[PDB]
């Protein structure tokens, strides 16, 4: 919104804010995940461990993408 | 050259005299560099630098007038080769807040 | 024989080397005889010239007096000489002899560790 | 971890980790010649010179027969 | 390594004008008055044990805290008996320090530069021209209390007809960054 | 003078010890063999093939850790990688990057505002290996040269678009340097 | 004004455009260290004769400079003194990031903060140094910036 | 485009290092890509034809190209436009740079951008 | 009567077309490089000496980490230590290529010029592989060097040496020899070893006369005590000797790199511990204590203890020394800079005396003044 | 050819400058045929971190200092003497005049 337009003025392609809330959750069956950017760990950030108790999806931080625990 | 410090007041006011001589003969040299002939004036010249050695007169460290000479010297030798009713308070006022 | 070359651009080769270093150092213990005895820089001075007088006086080839003192390049020590003369005059032309009492000297030691691999003068063998 | 990052699929102890640089192929390179070879194989200077003047003996001969044919 | 001819000299130098003196790995240490340096420098380059016949370099060091601020250094190299040797002492920004210039004749630009980089004045140098800086500098660059970006700056002015010099205007001011760490001590 | 003299006549004994010696001095001297020598290394390299790179079809040999044009990438998802952590300008020994930043409007922490100077970047990749999330790296470009100074002041907008631009190239040579990190 | 003088007047004016381009004769002013990738530039690998770059020693005869390294304020003035010789159609180009925005030395006492504050400089080519690759690169858009000169048709339409 | 030859001379150096290669590829803009081995030396066995005769530029090699054209990379375009990303990116664009005011890039406070932004980080009362 | 010449300016007091004096003024290139050192902290200075003495670009790193390293203590491993030494040697050998075919280009000789720039341009080529760029590559650093070599790249230095050893043979053949370049160089500009002593020369300028002095040997800063190469040392100093010493130097860096690409051990390419040297990419990834030390080697410094020292190392032109002076904080208190051109363009004065400009311009050219490192 | 009789194109040793594309840099940097490995670290300081052990940087003795005095300074200088063997060591060198193809026959390098 306002931060996207001040650091942008194209406001014809798609920011990077409506990208990375257009990719879905991550759907996990475990508590913790490990947060790594993509497949390869040394291509990406430091890893970062998220807790998943909260029932809402929980931003990584990094690369943030919103893992949600299974059940 | 340079000289060693001047030990005496006597000294540092001959080392002072010997510039001024210095600065006098090489006036005419200043003429023919700059050529401000219209409005130079050379005694108004001779004039203003007599009232800076004047106006540097609060200084009594032998060491300090000696540093002085020393760097009038260099300058000396660079203009040779030519290397160039409101108060006043309210003005400053009007100008900017920084004064 | 004879020396073609002594290497250094600047120095030449002398015939008379011995003899000249032998008066160098006659005329050193003589000058340096006018310095007081408790400076040690007097008895340093004493200790190598006579050295080198007694050595330059018992062998006579110039070959055989630069192997036994082991510094080499006669021509160099004439120039030592020579120079050892200077410093001489100038320590008799100037006093620095003496404590000035009341004196005071920082000696400072530490024995902070550096790698191997910084560039240190290595001592000669 | 340095273990984890230079993992082997079959090792027990930190020991005998897998490493891989640059460096000299079995046999150590070979010799590079550093000096420097300037084979002197051209004509003796007595060869030249014995060219130079028996060409010129000639060639003032063949100037006076062709002085004599124009003539 | 090599400390023979340091202990050498502080066996056989006078006395008189070693102030202080360090034995280090980082290099040996001499620090002296500067009435007797000429001296002491003579004596080192004539002695026949102590031959530091070339002069590397002389460098300044600008302390703003101690009483005599300047601090010149001298690092001398004896290839005869291949060691380096170090001797410096202190000066303020009025007192004139006497010049190496007749024992090494490399001093001269040296001591030039540390004119123009400090303001320390030398007694007996042939001449003492700024060397370094533009023509009709007016400050010392090297001092602490100097600032980085200078005083004056350069710029083509077209009804002049030439590069004039003008107060600094700069845009993009300088950052700086504090990263020190209260820790650190 | 009088030992350069006399070392130069023994020098001249010496190099005319016989007239075979001395006749080929002189014959060398005389028909100029070095010169002939010289002109025939010339002819030789003169007949050799040439090795000028005929710039604009061919161009010269690359590395993988060149150090071309600073640029900004993103994540394959297509958020920024660029948190605002300030690791480039706090290493960038020219200071030529500029970086402000905020809250998002999710509550992620990314830069608002981050501009680079072309003019003042020495193209030193210290940002570029103090990013710890690579978002920043020197791109393989160096083709880029501007006829405006306010054209070489990039900014956040250019540099992302750098990115977009070249990615798979630098993602190609990411994978190469990584193996060698 | 017409349909054919315009025609003629465009052929002029890509005559001398294409004369000027292939005649380029720059001069170095070659400070600090973007002068020696200048000189590999000029060397046998991106060689500069080719397309018509040749170093003329005398500021009278050549066309454009080339500003490659730092600029000091004790530099400046000579730099500006030398630029005012040359010939009217001139062009400059500013190589490195010295000679373009001060570079590495911007924050610096006796360092021209870039080249355009001395000159109008009409291309820089960034990089620390730059290739050689890039300074070709940078003389080839001159070329192709002076490949858009219409002084025939601006002296005609006056 | 051989007409090109006789006033350009670089193109014909072009053609005439193009007898024995081989068409390793092409690209979407229609530079053609040349590899040729052999009896050749290291530094000219890889090139291109940009197929625009008339103006063309050397940055007009995409990255895709970029790095095997290089010498960086063993890998052909074909391989990076299969592995270029999704979800974000933009064509390729040359070094225009002096083409338009409309075309060059322009700083957000520049006057000649579209829109120019204030910069002073305080809001003014504005009765 | 007084002749200028304007970045080198110099004027000339002539007679007869006899140079009684020369005077140079060198101010021209001065850009405050002691003070943004001061001003910056360690790492963000290494590139200042990068660009000091630009044609021997990683002897200037080599010193500045050197003194960095002694102020420090911190071991450098074999692997780093060796690669350092061809890097060096790769140096010399650019550096010496440099000046020989510019000294030859001052003379008139302008065909070798091109061939040392093919050769120079796969050096740099080589830097460029194993560096960010071909010059000024801040490739080595305090504790190691940046990153590891990449694979054949020691095999092309091999076939470099070879094709180098053929061309080294090949410009000695067309320049020695020559009665041009020896009427040229003999009897210009020479300098007693008790004249170079006075006036502060080294390296090439000192070993000219025969002092008959190197740095690699007596205070050896590297595996050089391991290397058994050559130094030589000219009978009678002068540009022709020098010149002779230059070739005799380029054969010895063939020789010294054939041995450290011969006996390069495999290990660690820095120092162990990332206090003083950065982690690599995947350990500050995973690893809490190695994220920690990246940010605080990357925001703030390594902080030396507050100690003064004088290193030099045996740079192409000759000894570049760095006196580092620290406060124990992560920025350099002090940081002289000792280029072994400053002594040399002294020299100037009286090695061009009595000769001619021609000869003042082949003493120029044999002192391979660069002007960078003596405006430092 | 004219070149090869005399010079360095007449020695049969004689090495082309150009280098072919096939021989001299097979393999592109960025794509290797084999992975590398590059250590970090000993083996020994992976698992048994301890760094107040290997603490290079602040392991150092103190500085110590003396304040000699007159007493002290005259005491030592009476001490202390001078033999042939205690002056400092000579760094003597000197030219050899040794052939190019004396080292290994001018080809181990
Ligand atoms: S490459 Fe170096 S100079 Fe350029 S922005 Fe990064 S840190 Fe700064
Ligand atoms: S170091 Fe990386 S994440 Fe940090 S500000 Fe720079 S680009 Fe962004
Ligand atoms: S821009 Fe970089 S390479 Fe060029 S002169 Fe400046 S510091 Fe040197
Ligand atoms: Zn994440």
């Amino acid at each position: 919104s306002n931060h996207t337009a001040k650091w942008m003025q194209d406001t014809s392609k798609k920011s990077p804010m409506e990208l990375i809330n257009e990719v879905p959750p991550i759907k996990v069956e475990g508590r913790i995940v490990a947060c790594e950017g993509d497949t390869n760990p040394a291509l990406g950030h430091p890893i970062e461990f998220i807790c998943l108790d909260l029932p809402e999806p929980a931003v990584c931080k990094y690369c943030g993408l919103r893992y949600v625990q299974d059940h | 050259k340079v000289l060693p410090n001047s030990a005496s007041v006597e000294e540092a006011r001959q080392r002072v005299f010997d510039f001024f001589r210095a600065t006098c003969r090489s006036l005419p040299s200043v003429m023919e560099i700059y050529n401000l002939y219209d409005v130079t004036s050379v005694a108004q010249l001779r004039s203003t630098v007599a009232s800076e050695i004047r106006k540097n007169i609060g200084v009594s460290d032998p060491k300090v007038i000696d540093m002085l000479l020393f760097k009038g010297m260099e300058e000396l030798m660079n203009v040779v080769n030519h290397s160039k009713a409101i108060s006043p308070f309210l003005k400053n006022f009007y100008s900017s807040n920084y004064f | 024989k004879v020396k073609a070359s002594t290497g250094i651009v600047g120095l030449e080769v002398v015939p008379n080397a011995r003899e000249v270093l032998i008066g160098l150092y006659s005329k050193t213990l003589k000058e340096i005889q006018k310095v007081p005895e408790d400076e040690g820089y007097r008895k340093a001075v004493e200790s190598f010239t006579k050295h080198r007088l007694s050595v330059c006086k018992e062998e006579e080839d110039w070959e055989a007096i630069e192997k036994r003192l082991g510094c080499g390049q006669v021509e160099e020590l004439i120039e030592e000489a020579q120079d050892e003369l200077k410093l001489i005059s100038y320590m008799i032309e100037w006093d620095p002899w003496g404590v000035p009492d009341d004196y005071e000297c920082e000696v400072i030691e530490n024995d902070a560790p550096v790698p191997k691999h910084v560039p240190l003068h290595r001592p000669p063998p | 971890t340095e273990a984890y990052i230079r993992n082997k699929p079959g090792m027990v102890s930190v020991k005998d980790m897998p490493v891989l640089q640059d460096g000299p192929p079995p046999g150590g390179f070979a010799p590079v010649r550093f000096a420097r070879r300037i084979p002197n194989k051209g004509p003796s200077a007595v060869a030249i010179f014995l060219a130079a003047f028996g060409t010129f003996s000639w060639g003032m001969y063949q100037v006076g027969q062709g002085n004599k044919i124009r003539r | 390594d090599n400390q023979f001819i340091f202990k050498y000299s502080w066996e056989t130098l006078p006395k008189k004008w070693v102030k202080k003196m360090e034995r280090s790995e980082h290099g040996n240490r001499f620090d002296t008055k500067t009435d007797y340096l000429f001296q002491l420098l003579c004596f080192l380059k004539l002695h026949t044990y102590t031959r530091v016949q070339v002069l590397i370099d002389i460098c300044g060091v600008d302390y703003p805290s101690r009483k005599r601020r300047f601090e010149v250094v001298y690092n001398l190299l004896s290839t005869r008996y291949n060691s380096r040797i170090r001797v410096q002492t202190s000066a303020d920004e009025v007192t004139r320090i006497s010049s190496v210039v007749s024992l090494f004749p490399s001093a001269g630009w040296w001591e030039r530069e540390v004119w123009d980089m400090f303001g320390v004045s030398f007694i007996n140098h042939p001449d003492l021209r700024r060397i370094l800086t533009d023509y009709g500098f007016e400050g010392h660059p090297l001092r602490k209390d100097f600032p980085l970006s200078g005083y004056v700056e350069v710029r083509y002015d077209d009804p002049e007809k030439r590069v004039v010099s003008e107060p600094i205007e700069m845009t993009q001011e300088f950052r700086y960054f504090d990263f020190a760490s209260p820790w650190e001590q | 003078t009088k030992l350069e003299d006399e070392q130069r006549e023994q020098l001249a004994k010496e190099i005319s010890k016989d007239w075979s010696s001395v006749f080929e001095r002189s014959i060398n001297t005389l028909f100029l063999t070095e010169m002939v020598r010289g002109l025939m290394l010339t002819l030789k390299y003169f007949f050799e093939t040439k090795v000028t790179i005929n710039y604009p079809f061919e161009k010269g040999p690359l590395s993988p850790r060149f150090r071309g044009e600073h640029a900004l990438r993103r994540y394959p998802t297509g958020e920024e990688r660029c948190i605002a952590c300030k690791l480039c300008e706090a290493i960038c020994p020219a200071q030529a990057i500029t970086i402000e930043a905020e809250e998002r409007e999710d509550g992620s922490r990314r830069t608002t505002r981050y501009d680079i100077d072309m003019t003042k970047c020495i193209y030193c990749g210290f940002c570029q290996e103090a990013c710890p999330v690579d978002a920043i790296v020197e791109g393989p470009n160096f083709e880029f040269a501007t006829e405006t100074h306010e054209e070489l002041l990039y900014d956040k907008e250019k540099l992302l678009e750098n990115g977009d631009r070249w990615e798979t190239e630098i993602a190609e040579n990411l994978r190469s340097e990584s193996l060698y990190r | 004004v017409s349909k054919a003088a315009e025609f003629v007047i465009s052929k002029v004016d890509d005559l001398m455009n294409w004369a000027r381009r292939g005649s380029i004769w720059p001069m170095t002013f070659g400070l600090a260290c973007c002068a020696v990738e200048m000189m590999h530039t000029g060397a046998a690998r991106y060689d500069l004769d080719r397309f018509g770059i040749i170093f003329r020693p005398s500021p009278r005869q050549s066309d454009c400079m080339i500003v490659a390294g730092t600029l000091t304020n004790k530099m400046a003035p000579a730099l500006r003194k030398v630029y005012d010789q040359m010939p009217e159609p001139r062009w400059v180009i500013s190589m490195g990031s010295c000679a373009n925005g001060g570079g590495y030395y911007h924050y610096s006492y006796s360092v021209v903060r870039g080249c355009d504050r001395i000159v109008p400089v009409d291309i820089y080519v960034p990089g620390c140094p730059p290739t050689a690759e890039a300074l070709l690169y940078g003389l080839l858009q001159l070329q192709k910036k002076i490949n858009r000169r219409k002084d025939f048709l601006h002296w005609w339409t006056k | 485009g051989y007409l090109r030859c006789l006033p350009d001379g670089n193109l014909l150096q072009t053609k005439i290092h193009n007898i024995g290669a081989t068409l390793v590829g092409v690209d979407k803009f229609g530079n053609k890509y040349y590899e040729k081995l052999g009896d050749t030396q290291y530094g000219r066995h890889r090139w291109v034809e940009y197929a625009e005769k008339s103006r063309y530029n050397a940055s007009q090699v995409p990255p895709e190209w970029h790095g095997w054209l290089h010498f960086i990379t063993d890998h052909t375009g074909d391989e990076l436009l299969l592995l270029k990303p999704k979800r974000y990116g933009v064509e390729h664009k040359e070094n225009l740079s002096g083409e338009g005011e409309q075309y060059i890039y322009h700083s957000k406070g520049h006057a000649l951008n579209p829109g120019q932004r204030d910069w002073t980080r305080y809001q003014p009362w504005e009765s | 009567f007084t002749l200028n010449f304007g970045s080198l300016r110099l004027v000339l007091e002539m007679n007869g077309e006899v140079v009684e004096r020369a005077e140079p003024h060198i101010g021209l290139l001065h850009r405050g490089t002691e003070k943004l050192i001061e001003y910056k902290t360690y790492l963000q200075a290494l590139p200042y000496f990068d660009r000091l003495d630009y044609v021997s670009t990683m002897a200037q790193e080599h010193a500045y980490s050197l003194a960095v390293e002694r102020l420090l203590n911190c071991e450098v491993p074999l692997r780093a230590q060796y690669i350092r030494v061809l890097f060096c040697e790769i140096t010399r050998i650019l550096n010496h290529l440099l000046a020989l075919t510019t000294h030859a280009m001052d003379v008139g000789a302008s065909t070798p010029f091109l061939w040392a720039f093919e050769e120079r341009e796969k050096l740099l080529e080589f830097y460029e592989r194993v560096s960010g760029a071909r010059m000024h590559a801040s490739f080595i650093r305090p504790g190691g060097v940046a990153q590891d070599l990449p694979l054949g790249l020691c095999r092309d230095i091999d076939s470099f040496t070879q094709q180098f050893a053929s061309r080294i043979d090949e410009l000695e053949e067309m320049l020695t020899g020559n009665r041009i370049w020896k009427q040229r160089l003999v009897d210009i500009g020479t300098v007693t070893a008790q004249q170079a002593k006075d006036w502060g020369f080294s390296g090439v300028m000192l070993r000219g006369p025969g002092v008959c002095w190197d740095l690699r040997r007596a205070a050896p800063y590297d595996v050089y005590d391991q290397l058994d190469f050559d130094v030589p040392v000219g009978t009678r100093g002068d540009c022709y000797d020098r010149y002779c010493i230059r070739i005799e130097e380029m054969r010895q860096s063939m020789r010294i790199i054939w041995q450290c690409l011969n006996k390069i051990p495999s290990g660690m390419i820095k120092a162990d511990d990332r206090k003083l040297c950065p982690p690599s990419r995947c350990r500050m990834k995973l690893s809490m204590e190695s994220s920690i030390h990246h940010f605080e080697l990357y925001t703030e410094g390594f902080s030396v203890p507050a100690s003064s020292t004088y290193t030099a190392v045996e740079a192409p032109k000759g000894e570049f020394g760095v006196f580092l002076v620290s406060n124990g904080s992560n920025r350099p208190y002090r940081c002289k800079i000792r280029a072994p051109g400053f002594a040399h363009l002294q020299g100037l004065d009286f090695m061009s005396k009595h000769h001619m400009l021609a000869d003042v311009v082949t003493i120029i050219g044999t002192q391979d003044i660069v002007f960078g490192e003596v405006d430092r | 050819k004219p070149w090869e009789i005399t010079g360095p194109c007449a020695d049969p040793e004689y090495r082309s400058a150009v280098p072919l594309a096939t021989e001299y840099r097979l393999q592109c940097p960025a794509t290797t045929k084999e992975k590398p490995c590059i250590p970090n670290s000993l083996p020994e300081t992976v698992y048994d971190i301890k760094y107040f052990s290997r603490d290079q940087r602040r392991n150092r003795p103190p500085i110590r200092r003396t304040v000699l005095k007159k007493a002290d300074v005259e005491k030592l200088a009476k001490e202390q003497t001078f033999a042939v063997s205690d002056f400092p060591p000579v760094y003597l060198n000197s030219a050899v005049e040794e052939d190019i193809n004396a080292i290994g026959g001018g080809y181990q390098g």
